[PDB]
C-alpha cells in the first residue's frame, strides 16, 4: 500500500532599515 | 421530477455558450457523418471556466438530460486509492467503459485536484495520475468517439500540457449574465413557486448587479423565507398543524424582494463585506455641484450605456478628493457606499502590505479580480499617501517592496477599459506626497478640491447633523455661520456634540434633583444657552499655513 | 442534564434563525411544498471564540429528534493515501442513508485553507471532495450542514456560495441585556444570598462574553468556598452539616471576582493595577469632573443621547509642561474608572519587519473596539504622529504608513460605538495637524503649572499616608514655592 | 512535552493528541500537563504551515466541544504567556493563569533551608544574611 | 515524447530508455526526437521526487553511453529554454542548439492541412497566406 | 529609479543592452530633465542617486562608436535644468526648437470615429489656440 506525507518548509520575508543624511 | 433536472430551459443567460457546447457534444455523437463529409474531425476534450456558481455543472446537467447517450461521472478527488496503483487501474477502467459501452460523455469535476500545474507540487502519484491522463487522452482514435467534459473553477492552476493541441483544445469562458440573462434566469427559477401581481422584475435586474448564477436563487429563496416568517407572526400559525387556508393565502410580495436585496450580497464580495453605516445624500450639507456632478459621472456608464457608446470620449474611471482634514472626504465615500445601487469595496491604505514576500501583490491582484468578478463595482482606496508615496520621499530604503506595489498598481489599474466598470476613488489629505505617475491622464483624471464650506455651505451642513435631534422652536442658527470664518464640518460637529454634552448634564442634575425631592424630561429640546456654552470653547481645526498650502497647489494647478 | 433552548440565552435573533432553518423543514415540510421552491440547508456560524457556538451546536443537538454526527475538523484526516476523502464519503453517506439528518463540522478552519494559499496536496484533494459532496451530481437530500468558525475570512470562497454556506449568523459579542439571560442562566442551578443583585453585576460587566460570564461566576463561588472552609478545620475525612448547607454567595463576592477576572479577549495586553485614587490627583478639580462626565455619560446614560439622536465625543489630548500629572490622570483613569484600560507606550508598537507596526496597530484597535466600551491611552503620542514629510532619510516613511494607519483606523468606515482614545504629550508641536481635528482628538486640554491652593491640594495629596507633625502646616510652603511642578 | 507529538506522516500528530486524550479518560479521573505550550501553539495566525494549524485545531476540539472534559484537569507550562492563541486563554480551556514570579526575601530564605537541608553545614553558618545579600535569584 | 516514458511498473521508465536507445543501435546509423524535454528533465532543483531523479540520471548515462559504431544522433524539443538541466546542456549530450525565431510556410501549411475537405471554388489562399501574419502551425 | 541600491543604475545597462542588443532603435527618453541633471546638485538627495544615475547614462552613452547605430531622442519642457554634461558635444549637440497645422491634424485624427455636426469647421479652434498641445 502507499503512503502520503506532509511538508512545510519555510517562507521569504522583508526588512526594513533606517538611513542617516548628511 | 428532481432526477429528471432540466434541458436547456434550465440554463438562462449564456445563448451562445450553451449553443457551443450543444453543438460539441450532441452532433459529433448523433450523426458524425457531416463532421466527415465537411472534413474536420471534431475534438475530444472541451474545458469550461469561470467563477463559481455560474451554471458549469448545470452545463453538464443540461448535457446530460438533453443528449440520451451513456453518460459516467467520475470526480477529481475520488479516483485515487490507498492500494499500491489503483488509480491508474481506475482511470483505465473508465474509459475502457466509456468506449465499450456506447459513444458515452465523460464529465470530470474540480481538475485542480489533478493538474497542480507541475511546478508546485514535490510528491510522485500526482505525476503518475497526469501522465496516465495524457496518455490515455491523446491515445483516442476518430472512431472512439467519446467526448469528455472538464469543469475547473480557476484555469490558471492547470497543467500547461493539457492546454496544448489536441488536448481540450476548446474553452469556455463561461463568466457573468447581463441584465436580461439575469432577468431571464430569475424567470426560470421563480416560474413554479407562485409570485404575487405586485412585482417588477425589470427592476429587479437592473437592481441585482454582481449576481451571478446561484446568488439570485438565494435572493429568491430568502424574500420567500422573510414571507413565511412575517405570515407565522400575525396569524399565529402554531408548529402543532397547519391550515390549509393559510397555504392558498400565500404570495410572495417586491418588498420581500426588497428586504432580502437588503440582506444579501454578491457571493465574490463576501468575504470583503462591509459595516452597514447609513449615509443620504441629504445629510452631506453643503458640496452641492460637487455632489452633483460625482453622481452624473457615476450614473451615465450604469444607466444610458447607449449614450456612451454612441460618443468617443473615453470615460474617466478614476478620481480624487483632495483637501483639508474634516472637510467631508470620508463622508461623500460613505453617501456613495450607501446609496448609489451598486457595489463598493472600501480599503484602508496600509493594510495591504504585508512582511512576506509577494502577498502583497497577491493581495492587490485578488482584490482587483474580486473588483472584476463583481462589475459593476466602486473600488474606494483610503490615504493614498500610503500606497502612492513618492519614490523618492525617504532616502532610506524599506526592502524595495513600496516600488513593486506602486508597479502593481499602476499594472492592475492601467490594464482596465469600459468593460468590468469600475471607478476607484482617491482621497488624500497631503496631495503633495502622491507619485505623479498616478496622476497621469488615463489613470487618475478627475481631480476634485473639497474646499472649505461658505456661509451657505455651513449653514447647509449646521442643518445637516441637526435633522433628527430634537430642537427648542425658539433657535436661529444664521448668527452661528456668520460668526464662524475659518471653520470646518468637524467644527461644526464638535459645537453640536458639546452643546449635546450640556443638555445631557443638565437633564441628568434635573433628574437627580427629581429623585432627591421625592413632564418627565425637563430638558427636551437644545438651548441657545447650550449653543453659547458650548461656542464658549469652540475653535477652528486647520490653520493658515495649510490653507495657504492648499491654495497654493490648487492655483498650481 | 440536557442543554436545551433556555440555556442558550443571549442570542434569540440567530436563535431563531437556526431553529427556523432546522426545524420547519422538518416539522411541517408541506409549507415549503406550498410556496414551490426548497429551503436553504446551508449555514455557517462564526465569531469570536466563547461566544456560544458550539453551545448552540449542542442545543440543536440535544433537542431536534433526528439523526445527528458531529465530525472534527482535523480528525478526519489519517495517514494512509487517499483516506480523508474516504472518510468524507463515507460520513455523508452514513449521513444520507440512515435518515433525514444534521451533519456538524466544528473548526471549519482547519479544512478550507482557501486552497490557493495552500501548498500541501492532500489539502486541495480534501477541499475538492467536500467542494462535491456537499454541492455537485446527487449532493444532498433533505439532510442540513452547519459549521462553525472563529475566522470567516480564512475559508474559501466556493464554499461560501449559496447551496453550501448560503447564509452566515453572526454570533457576536452580547449586549448588557444578553449578559443578564446569560447570568441568569448560570445563577439559576446555585444557592445564593438574598443580597445577590444579578442586574447591577450585568451592567457593571462591559466586554464580558459568555464563558468569560461563566468565569466570574465560579471564581464568585471558589472565593465564597475560600471564605468559609477558613473558619472550618480542614476535616480530612468529611464536612458537617451545617456548614454544607445555608452556604450563600453575597455580592461582595462578585465584586471581588469582579476586581480580579478580565476579558478573555484582552488578557493578552493586562496591565497591573496600579492603585490610584481620584483624592491622590492633587489640584485639577475642573479637569477631573469634565474628564469624569466626559467618560461616565455615554456608558451610564446611553437612553439620553439617542433621545438627542447625536453621537458622543471620544478624543482628548492633554498637554503641557512635563510632569505636570498627565500621567497621574492616566493611571487613576485606568484604575477606578469602570470602562477598560489599554495602556500603551508610544514606541512600542514599531516593528523591523514591513507593515508589522500597521499590523499590530489594527489588532490593537480590534481589540479595543471588541470589548467596547474601552479607553486607549496614547503616551507620549508625538512618537507615532511625526508631521509627514518633515524627515528627508527614512525607512521608506514608516512612520508615514504608521500615522496614515492610526488616522485611517481610528476614524474611517467604521462603527466607531464606545472607544475613547487618551493621549499625553509634553510636547504638542510635533503633532500631525490631522490628529488635532475634531472628531478625532476633540478636546485639547492645557495642565498649567499649580496654583498656590492647587500647590497646596497637590501637598496635601502627596502628604495624605504619612504622619506629619501637629504643629506643621503647609500653606508657607505654597506660598514659598511659585514656580514649582508636581514632581518638585 | 511539548515538541514530542510531531511526526513526518500527515494526520499522525493530531491522531497522537486523540490517543494521549483518549488513554487519560478511559483509564481514571487524571491530570494532563502540556510542558512548553509555545510549540503547539503559534497563534494559528501569523503562522504558515499547516500541521501545526491541524494540531492547534486537534488541541481546541479536545479541550472544549461535545462532552469536552469527564474529570480530567489540564495542566500547562510555558515562558512567555503572550504568545499563545486567545482561544486557548479562555474559560473552558485554561480557565486561570497564575503568575509564578521572582520570590522575596523569605522566599529566598526558604528555598535555601529546603536545598542546605540535605547538605551537612557548620555551626557557624547563618542563612539570614545570605538571603538579605541575594535579591535578583530566581530559586 | 516527454511525459509518455512512466508505467506502472517501477524503474520501468529506465528500461524503456534502454529498450529504445538498444533498438536504435540496433537497427541503423538513426536520429531519435525527444519531444517536450521539459517533463523528463523537470531542471532537477525545483523537483522533490527520486524516480525523476533515477529517470534523469538514466538518460544522462544513456546519452554519454554512445560510441563511434553507434552514429545515432538525437533531437529534443523544447517550448521553454530555461527549465532545462545543466547537466543536459554539459560538453557531450546537448551543445549545439538552433534559436527557431513565414508566409510562403504559412500557404504550405494551409495548403497541407486543408487539401482533405471539399473546400470550394473560388478561394485564394495566397490572400489567406498574406493577410494572416503571426499563426503558427 | 529602482529603490534597491544598485538596481537604479542596472535599470539603464539593460535597458541599454536591450538597446545595443535590437540595432537599429530609437531610444525615446521622455521628461529629460530628471535624468539629465546636475550631478550631486541636490544638496539633500537618497545618497546622491541623481549623480550615479547621471554618471551611468553619460558612461553609457559615450561608449557608442560607429558600430550598433543606436539614436537617442530627448524631450523636455523646461531646457534650463537639464546638465550641460549631457548637452554636451559628442553625446548631444543637436538643438530642435519647436504647430497650427500639426494641432488642425490632431484635432481632425482625434475626431475620425466620432459623430461630428456636418455644420462645423475646426479652423476656428486651431486659430484661436496658439500655445496649447495636443493633451489640453
Ligand atoms: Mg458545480
Ligand atoms: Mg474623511
Ligand atoms: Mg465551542
Ligand atoms: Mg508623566
Amino acid at each position: 500500500a502507499a503512503a502520503a506525507a506532509a511538508a512545510a518548509a519555510a517562507a521569504a520575508a522583508v526588512a526594513v532599515a533606517v538611513a542617516v543624511a548628511a | 421530477n428532481n432526477m429528471n433536472e432540466v434541458g436547456y430551459d434550465d440554463i438562462g443567460g449564456c445563448r451562445k455558450q450553451m449553443a457551443q457546447i450543444r453543438e460539441m457534444v450532441e452532433l459529433p455523437l448523433r450523426h458524425p457523418q457531416l463532421f466527415k463529409a465537411i472534413g474536420i474531425k471534431p475534438p475530444r476534450g472541451v474545458l469550461m471556466y469561470g467563477p463559481p456558481g455560474t451554471g458549469k455543472t448545470l452545463m453538464a446537467r443540461a448535457v446530460a438530460n438533453e443528449t440520451g447517450a451513456f453518460f459516467f461521472l467520475i470526480n477529481g478527488p475520488e479516483v485515487m486509492s490507498k492500494m499500491a496503483g489503483e488509480s491508474e487501474s481506475n482511470l483505465r477502467k473508465a474509459f475502457e467503459e466509456a468506449e465499450k459501452n456506447a459513444p458515452a460523455i465523460i464529465f470530470i469535476d474540480e481538475i485542480d485536484s489533478i493538474a497542480p500545474k507541475r511546478d508546485k507540487t514535490n510528491g510522485e502519484v500526482e505525476r503518475r495520475v497526469v501522465s496516465q491522463l495524457l496518455t490515455l487522452m491523446d491515445g483516442m482514435k476518430a472512431r472512439s468517439n467519446v467526448v469528455v467534459i472538464a469543469a475547473t473553477n480557476r484555469p490558471n492552476s492547470i497543467d500547461p500540457a493539457l492546454r496544448r493541441f489536441g488536448r481540450f483544445d476548446r474553452e469556455v469562458d463561461i463568466g457573468i449574465p447581463d441584465a436580461t440573462g439575469r432577468l431571464e434566469v430569475l424567470r426560470i427559477h421563480t416560474k413554479n413557486m407562485k409570485l404575487a401581481d405586485d412585482v417588477d422584475l425589470e427592476a429587479l435586474a437592473a437592481e441585482t448587479h454582481g449576481y451571478v448564477g446561484a446568488d439570485i436563487a438565494s435572493l429568491c429563496s430568502e424574500a420567500a423565507m422573510q414571507q413565511i416568517r412575517e405570515k407565522m407572526d400575525l396569524i399565529d400559525l402554531d408548529e402543532d398543524e397547519i391550515d390549509a387556508e393559510v397555504l392558498d393565502s400565500l404570495g410572495v410580495t417586491m418588498d420581500n424582494f426588497r428586504f432580502a436585496l437588503g440582506n444579501s450580497n454578491p457571493s465574490a464580495l463576501r468575504e470583503t463585506v462591509v459595516e452597514s453605516v447609513n449615509v443620504t445624500w441629504d445629510d452631506v450639507g453643503g458640496l452641492d455641484e460637487i455632489k452633483e456632478e460625482l453622481k452624473e459621472t457615476v450614473e451615465y456608464p450604469v444607466l444610458h450605456p447607449d449614450q456612451y457608446t454612441k460618443f468617443g470620449l473615453s470615460p474617466s474611471k478614476g478620481v480624487l478628493f483632495y483637501g483639508p482634514p474634516g472637510t467631508g472626504k470620508t463622508l461623500l465615500a460613505k453617501a456613495v457606499a450607501t446609496e448609489v445601487s451598486a457595489n463598493f469595496i472600501s480599503v484602508k491604505g496600509p493594510e495591504l502590505l504585508s512582511m512576506w514576500y509577494g502577498e502583497s501583490e497577491s493581495n492587490i491582484r485578488d482584490i482587483f479580480d474580486k473588483a472584476r468578478a463583481a462589475a459593476p463595482t466602486v473600488v474606494f482606496l483610503d490615504e493614498l499617501d500610503s500606497i502612492a508615496k513618492a519614490r523618492g520621499g525617504s532616502l532610506g530604503d524599506a526592502g524595495g517592496a513600496s516600488d513593486r506595489v506602486v508597479n502593481q498598481l499602476l499594472t492592475e489599474m492601467d490594464g482596465m477599459n469600459a468593460k468590468k466598470n469600475v471607478f476607484v476613488i482617491g482621497a488624500t489629505n497631503r496631495p503633495d506626497q502622491i507619485d505623479p505617475a498616478i496622476l497621469r491622464p488615463g489613470r487618475l483624471d478627475q481631480l476634485i478640491y473639497v474646499p472649505l464650506p461658505d456661509e451657505n455651505a455651513r449653514l447647509s451642513i449646521l442643518n445637516a447633523q441637526l435633522r433628527k435631534t430634537p430642537l427648542e422652536p425658539g433657535l436661529e442658527l444664521t448668527a452661528i455661520a456668520k460668526a464662524t470664518q475659518g471653520f470646518s464640518g468637524a467644527d461644526l460637529l464638535y459645537i453640536v456634540q458639546r452643546a449635546a454634552k450640556y443638555a445631557i448634564k443638565d437633564s441628568i442634575e434635573a433628574h437627580r434633583q427629581h429623585e432627591a425631592e421625592k413632564e418627565v424630561d425637563p430638558v427636551p429640546y437644545i438651548t441657545k444657552e447650550h449653543f453659547a456654552e458650548a461656542m464658549k470653547t469652540a475653535k477652528r481645526s486647520v490653520s493658515d499655513a495649510e490653507l495657504r498650502r492648499y491654495e497654493a497647489y490648487s492655483q498650481q494647478m
